[PDB]
């Protein structure tokens, strides 16, 4: 039973870290891409008052 | 899913404590 | 049994660690998001310094 | 006793 | 000279928000490094206790 | 870290 545990949980942990890298890169890219929004989406519609 | 894996790990914790 | 209270602490600290790593990382990122919020709130205060300044001076350019 | 006293000190030093 | 001082004011305001967002991205990497580093310290302690 | 913990539980289970 516990030998089925060691071989099952670890090939799953290999497939899970093959996805945890994507979810760390998207969470890192959220923080950055929101810092990009914090300047770009203020400027965007603010400068449309001036487009007029 | 994290609670179910914690129920699995919890039997062997309470066992290896008691078995000292 | 005075020793089993220590084996239980070592078994409960392993269970605890599975939420504690998330609680640490969430409270890190919620502090870090408040820290990126506080630098960006001082950017709203700089853009308020320019707003009170253009209110005071550019209104008197229009009086000029 | 000595092993679980050593585990307690290890585990408070992990917490 | 007032129109040039108003165009350089837009360049100031845009470049401020751009470098405030790149700084906010570096603080976001600093915070993601902390939340991985808090896991690495806990994984090291759990591994060493499990072995001993 | 459920797997890293479970491989450590199996070395404890081998003792149990």
């Amino acid at each position: 039973l516990r030998r089925q545990v060691d071989q099952l949980t670890n090939d799953k942990a290999r497939v899970e870290v093959e996805r945890d890298n994507l979810a760390e890169d998207i969470m890192r890219l959220r923080e950055k891409l929101q810092e990009e929004m914090l300047q770009r989406e203020e400027a965007e519609n603010t400068l449309q008052s001036f487009r007029q | 899913d994290v609670d179910n894996a914690s129920l699995a790990r919890l039997d062997l914790e309470r066992k290896v404590e008691s078995l000292q | 049994e005075a020793a089993n209270r220590n084996n239980d602490a070592l078994r409960q600290a392993k269970q605890e660690s599975t939420e504690y790593r998330r609680q640490v990382q969430s409270l890190t990122c919620e502090v870090d998001a408040l820290k990126g919020t506080n630098e960006s709130l001082e950017r709203q205060m700089r853009e308020m310094e320019e707003n009170f300044a253009v209110e005071a001076a550019n209104y008197q350019d229009t009086i000029g | 006793d000595l092993s679980e006293a050593a585990n307690r000190n290890n585990d408070a030093l992990r917490q």
